[PDB]
């Protein structure tokens, strides 16, 4: 498509070399690919629809003079939002991340019926509104 | 002594390969428990795992075999080889 | 798909090519260095630390790769002959203060929970 | 106007660059994949990598065009997309007071000509973008590290790069010189999750994936 | 007193009662000097000599493979078979009924929340216990949220 | 609302017998050393190991691959299950077969000698949806607990 | 082990190691060094001072915001001395000079205050007290702080049993008094040596081992008790390394004997400057005492630390020494002296 | 309000106080442990309670808008003085 000495590559493609990542944060490190839960003390579902990568929490020791949440992992506050599965799992591989992936739990479709609150022999009928 | 600590066969639900451990379990087993009451078959099982025997002998001793397209009496005479050599 | 644009490289062949000439002009500017920048190692002591991250990066076979930390360490060796950088930017390759960390597993469960 | 919070809307302008959106497609289709302008009047000319070169002579000396003015030259970075980084131009045309746009991408590896010869500022430019992100730019007269310290590993601005970094420094007496260490912060970033769950804009909604 | 982490303080894989072996990640790292648990027999291995094989937690999940293939399968229940021949392997012994009722440990939400270590040492369950047992108003927080 | 006891009484160093027979704080080398040292002593079935409640099936499978290089299938739990027959060797009969949304669409069912209210209270809450939507008939035998 | 001293955090300067230091006598070439490792690791060092604020400020940057907290104390008061080592578990004890001041004897600085410091440590409750003493330390040698010293080690271990005494040889390092010690004495004509310096074999060690060292033993549980003595990879005839360091600081070298009554004679005119004095009778007598060897003695090797043979580690002592004209000059440039071992 | 530790120390409002071995006390050695002797706590409870007659006050917390959020405490509880959320001042109904 371009005439510019196209090499057909084949292997996987492994930036790790360049990035910089220290050798411990590298290969130690296991990132979790995963769908965010809905916040059960909300109610709507935006914060469900893009995948985030995360890394795995690390040592949390209280500063000796005022009691702090230091921490030495710098990938700590590091997610990372992703369209799709695969499109984000092609960036674990690609930076060379152990990586563990769930699957996108989504509410299965209920049935509700409103007429269902007042039955004549279903023992359904609510007992206040 | 190295004898029979532990059995262990690993098949797969529905994969054609493990098809034959299954109908040895249907038939062959029952009296397998009967014959070696103290030895503990153990039959954990799942999917797409192709079938799989482990033999747990003494200190931290283990072989394996695989029972991969085994007919069912075919995988007889494996665990008979296993527990024939109970030491 | 398979096919992607190389950067200056051809193949292996010619990107372990541009690894030689970056060894070989490293090789040339260690003792120099060692004179010019007052550095405490010594001539020998320089030549493992240009070497040993040469098959520290080794693992990479990606054409398109190689030939892209060739440039890397060109612009490094081009930043170090101008003494743009200084003995401490030199210095941080020795990891000479941070102290020794373990690597067997008894030691690791020993010092904290980390991997 | 009745409303007087609400931005004036410039219809004229919009019907304007539009017009001016076709031209440049149908001048050079070979590179242009997509032009649209923004409810703020405001043109984007999405382009093929192979075209930052051809692209930009063109509205550089084209006398209907006349951009000379290379207003900046960014990266962002997404990680999302399957080539992340998304190098973007923006001219000025001093004849005709406008501003135009063109957006092309790139992955880590693939280099993008140098616009130096077509766009001299742009050559200050060229190295910021590959200290912050690492894109690489062919052909360039120095490609070299403008912004980060001598000797700084990794590309800052990416967005797996961590916020505080990986190597601090302090004045070490044993060694009296300034020495790097790993980073270890006496307090860690206070990330806050602070999305709201519910949909903000319904014109902006994505298609039920 | 060799001190382990807790359930909220590591990586370990939690199986519910119908066979879905479920992976429980590290929220806050352990307390004090305690480490993980299988942390603790893989270093007193090594250090007593019949040192285990395994050393990461990628590891000990592939033995844990090895001697179960469901135990490693994450939420997905691995429906199992063979009710039938573990029929006629009962009805060997027969044993013999009591005549005991069949009563369940818990009894009243009283004996609810004091199950378990981690319920017994908290106070917030207490508190319940204490809600439940005497009448209906010794039990309150000041608060004016 | 049980993480309160995760700040409660917790252990946060090893600790050993002193001499009059008082735990008392120490390094890990040593209590690793003391139970290393004296379970190098004694070996086959006089080393035991009684799993807890909340355990790890990381921690099981060490302890039991420690506990059987030293000949010891002695590897104990609090929960007792009956061994007669099938024991632990068929899966189908230690776990809930029908799997817990199953029951949301059994037609009777037959709860014997336990409380699942405070055993499991979820279950209980999928037998009350099952019994409130598809009108399931449950059995009790046992305890007349509500 | 108390909630605040359990070791947390990989070993940084956010780190809490654990370790509640209490260097004594900081302020100087050894307590330079050791708090660096205290401070790296992260520790509360109290690192006790004299001197002027100022002449602490070094000592400032090389911990976090609340770990190198001063506090003001005087020898000759146990109050002050109690206030320092009050809450604490480890402390360090590096007081001494090697001259004599008006208002401190060499017996003062090496046995009064370090029983002062053993005593009260052991009352307050502190359990790793290492105090610092000469390898060569004879109750009978000719020099009254190698005297003083020997003294010193018997008292210090009578009132607190469980102190590791540390044993050094002569250390080096950039502010050594050791190595400047003969670099300067180029400034006076020649060289003096007595006898030409040939029949005292020295054995002199890096700074920085001994003071990894003196952590090692703090995180060492078998520290308790143990005298170590701290000494370098070779031995040197006091001529040869003469030879050896006017050779990388490529200064001439005008060797020239000098006998020992007219040297003490040469310390004593020196000695009468009312400031920091240059060369004491004291002085001259330990440039002759030959570093005794005690294989007994656990030495350096059995903590961990790898002697730095003083080769690699001079040109950072002399390099300042050096005219602009051999200034850059390498290591390489000048041979090994040759070393009688052992 | 300020009580004094066992140590010495002076315990904040909070209930803070380094404790017996506690080697973070060495800080305050040679300094003072900076303390706030007007306790909040018990700075607000001498405060009267207003003996306002009726169902619903609201209370701005003095100065309009200088104060808190404008709240409407409910005085029907007969057996607690209702108190405002954001300034603790007690208020009730005049017991009938
Ligand atoms: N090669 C060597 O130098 C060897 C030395 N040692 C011993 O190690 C110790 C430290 O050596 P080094 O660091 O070189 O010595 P320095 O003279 O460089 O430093 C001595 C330290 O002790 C303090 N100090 C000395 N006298 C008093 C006093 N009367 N009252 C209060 N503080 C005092 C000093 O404070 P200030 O600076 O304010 O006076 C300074 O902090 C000494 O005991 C020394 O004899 C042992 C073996 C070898
Ligand atoms: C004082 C400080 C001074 C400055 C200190 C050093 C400063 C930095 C120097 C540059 C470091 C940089 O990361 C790496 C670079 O430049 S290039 C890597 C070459 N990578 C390959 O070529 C492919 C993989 N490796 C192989 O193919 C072969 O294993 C190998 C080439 C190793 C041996 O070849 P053989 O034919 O097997
Ligand atoms: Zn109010």
């Amino acid at each position: 498509t371009q005439d510019t000495q196209l090499i057909a590559v084949d292997e996987k493609l492994d930036i790790t070399t360049l990035t910089g990542v220290p050798e411990e944060h590298i290969k130690t490190r296991k990132v979790r690919i995963f769908v965010p839960a809905r916040n059960n003390m909300q109610s709507g579902v935006n914060n469900t629809k893009k995948w985030k990568m995360e890394f795995d929490t690390r040592e949390r020791w209280e500063n000796p003079l005022m009691g702090w949440s230091s921490t030495a992992d710098p990938l700590s506050n590091l997610v990372l939002t992703f369209s799709t599965k695969e499109d984000a799992v092609a960036f674990a591989e690609k930076n060379g991340w152990s990586f563990d992936v769930e699957e996108r739990k989504v509410p299965k479709p209920k049935s509700k019926s409103y007429g269902a609150n007042f039955s004549w022999n279903k023992r359904t009928r609510v007992s206040t509104k | 002594k190295l004898g029979l600590r532990e059995i262990r066969i690993h098949l797969c639900q529905r994969s054609p390969g493990s098809q034959g451990v299954r109908d040895f379990i249907e038939k062959r087993y029952v009296e397998l428990k009967k014959a070696n009451p103290d030895l503990p078959i153990l039959i954990r099982e799942c999917s797409d795992v192709q079938p799989k025997l482990w033999a747990r002998y003494a200190f931290g001793q283990e072989k394996n075999v695989s029972l991969n397209n085994f007919s069912a009496d075919q995988v007889t005479r494996t665990l008979e080889n296993v527990l024939s050599g109970k030491a | 798909g398979t096919s992607v644009k190389p950067i200056f490289s051809r193949d292996m062949n010619e990107a372990k090519r541009r690894v030689r000439e970056l060894y070989r002009a490293w090789y040339r500017e260690v003792p120099n260095t060692v004179h010019l920048f007052q550095l405490d190692i010594s001539v020998k002591q320089g030549r493992d630390k240009v070497r040993e991250m040469f098959m520290k990066n080794a693992h990479v076979t990606d054409p398109r790769v190689v030939d892209l930390l060739v440039i890397k360490g060109k612009m490094e060796l081009e930043e170090t002959i101008n003494v743009w950088k200084q003995r401490t930017h030199i210095m941080r390759f020795f990891h000479e203060t941070e102290a020794p960390r373990p690597t067997d597993f008894l030691s690791k469960f020993y010092v904290g929970h980390d991997p | 106007d009745t409303r007087p919070t609400i931005r004036p809307r410039n219809d004229v302008v919009h019907k304007q660059l539009s017009a001016f959106g076709q031209y440049v497609a149908e001048i050079l289709p070979k590179y242009v994949q997509q032009v649209q302008v923004s409810c703020f009047n405001e043109l984007e000319i999405f382009i093929h990598p192979d075209g930052v070169i051809p692209v930009l002579t063109f509205l550089r000396d084209h006398t209907n065009a006349q951009f000379k003015s290379l207003a900046d030259l960014t990266a962002v970075d997404v990680p999302t997309r399957q080539n992340r980084f998304e190098i973007v131009y923006n001219l000025l045309s001093l004849r005709f007071n406008s501003q135009i746009r063109v957006k092309t991408y790139t992955d880590e590896l693939t280099p993008i000509e140098s616009s130096v010869t077509v766009y001299k500022a742009a050559n200050w430019y060229e190295r910021e973008i590959w200290d912050m992100f690492g894109v690489f730019f062919a052909n360039h007269p120095d490609l070299r590290r403008i912004l980060t310290g001598y000797g700084f590993e990794g590309h800052p601005f990416r967005k797996d790069f961590p916020l505080s970094g990986y190597v601090e420094l302090r004045y070490d007496d044993e060694v009296k010189r300034v020495v790097a260490e790993p980073v270890e912060l006496a307090q860690e970033f206070r990330k806050f999750d602070l999305n709201s769950p519910w949909e903000a804009f319904p014109a902006y909604r994505q298609p039920p994936e | 007193i060799l001190p382990g982490a807790a359930y909220t303080e590591k990586s370990a894989t939690y199986v519910n009662t119908e066979g879905r072996a479920q992976q429980t990640k590290v929220a806050v790292t352990p307390p004090g000097l305690a480490r993980e648990d299988w942390k603790i027999i893989r270093a007193l291995s090594e250090i007593a000599g019949m040192t285990l094989p395994y050393d990461t937690l990628d590891q000990v999940r592939s033995r844990l493979e090895e001697v179960s293939p469901n135990l490693v399968r994450y939420d997905d229940v691995e429906g199992a078979n063979y009710f039938q021949q573990a029929n006629e392997l009962s009805k060997l012994v027969n044993q013999q009924l009591l005549a005991d009722p069949l009563v369940p440990p818990q009894l009243t939400i009283k004996d609810f929340y004091m199950t378990d270590s981690i319920s017994r040492a908290s106070q917030t369950m207490a508190k319940c216990v204490k809600a439940v047992t005497e009448g209906i108003q010794a039990v309150e927080e000041p608060s004016i949220c | 609302f049980a993480y309160d006891g995760l700040k409660r009484q917790r252990l946060t160093q090893p600790m050993i017998r002193n001499e009059k027979g008082l735990l008392t704080y120490t390094t890990w080398e040593d209590a690793l050393s003391r139970v290393a040292g004296m379970l190098q002593s004694f070996q086959g079935n006089d080393v035991a190991a009684i799993a807890g409640g909340l355990v790890d099936a990381e921690a099981l499978v060490a302890l039991k691959d420690l506990l059987n290089r030293v000949d010891s299938d002695s590897l104990c739990t609090e929960e007792v299950f009956p061994t007669a027959g099938a024991g632990t060797d068929l899966r189908s009969n230690y776990l809930l077969n029908t799997t817990i949304a199953g029951v949301e669409e059994a037609d009777v069912i037959l709860l014997v000698g336990t409380n699942p209210r405070f055993e499991a209270p979820l279950f209980n809450a999928r037998i009350r949806k099952s019994w409130l939507h598809n009108d399931l008939k449950v059995a009790l035998i046992g305890s007349p607990v509500d | 082990l108390h909630h605040a001293l359990i070791p947390h955090g990989k070993g940084g300067r956010s780190s809490v190691s654990g370790i509640v230091a209490t260097v004594f006598g900081a302020t100087g070439f050894l307590g330079r060094y050791v708090v660096n490792h205290l401070g790296r690791m992260g520790s509360q060092v109290i690192v006790p001072y004299r001197c002027e604020p100022y002449d602490t400020m070094h000592l400032r940057p090389m911990g976090d915001l609340g770990q190198i907290i001063f506090m003001e104390w005087n020898g000759k008061d146990k109050d002050s001395i109690r206030k320092v080592v009050e809450h604490s578990n480890v402390v360090i004890n590096l007081v001494g000079r090697e001259w004599e001041t008006k208002n401190f004897d060499f017996e003062d600085v090496f046995v009064k205050i370090p029983h002062a410091i053993a005593q009260v440590s052991k009352e307050a409750g502190v359990e790793k007290l290492i105090h610092i003493s000469h390898l060569n330390a004879d109750i009978k040698s000719p020099s009254r702080y190698l005297r003083s010293k020997a003294v010193g080690e018997k008292e210090v271990r009578a009132a607190f049993p469980e102190a590791t005494i540390i044993k050094p040889s002569d250390i080096f390092g950039r502010e050594d008094r050791f190595l400047n010690y003969f670099a300067s004495m180029r400034w006076f004509g020649g060289v003096p040596l007595i006898s030409l310096g040939k029949e005292t074999v020295k054995q002199p060690v890096y700074i920085v081992d001994v003071s990894k060292g003196i952590i090692n033993a703090i995180k060492d549980p078998d520290a308790k008790g143990k005298t170590f003595a701290f000494v370098g990879p070779n031995r040197y005839l006091l001529f040869d390394l003469v030879q050896y360091i006017f050779a990388v600081a490529y200064r001439p070298f005008l060797p020239y004997p000098l006998p020992h009554f007219a040297y003490r004679w040469v310390g004593r005119l020196f000695e009468v400057s009312p400031f920091e004095p240059w060369t004491t009778r004291d002085k001259v007598e330990r440039v002759h005492m030959s570093d005794m060897t005690l294989p007994h003695l656990p030495g350096l090797e059995d903590l961990g630390i790898q002697a730095t043979p003083l080769e690699l580690k001079a040109i950072e002592v002399l390099r300042r020494h050096r005219t602009y004209r051999w200034l850059t000059s390498e290591m390489e440039d000048v041979k090994p002296a040759k070393t009688v071992n052992i | 309000g300020v009580r004094t530790s066992p140590t010495g120390e002076k315990v904040t409002h909070t209930g803070q106080a380094y404790d017996d071995g506690d080697y973070r006390r060495v800080r305050f050695s040679d300094r003072q442990k900076e303390v706030n002797e007007n306790f909040a706590i018990d700075l607000i409870a001498e405060q009267p309670v207003s003996e306002v007659g009726s169902r619903v006050i609201s209370c701005d917390g003095g100065g309009g808008a200088l104060g808190h959020p404008r709240v409407y405490i409910n005085l029907d509880k007969e057996t607690k003085t209702g108190t405002c959320g954001y300034c603790g001042l007690q208020f009730r109904q005049p017991h009938h």
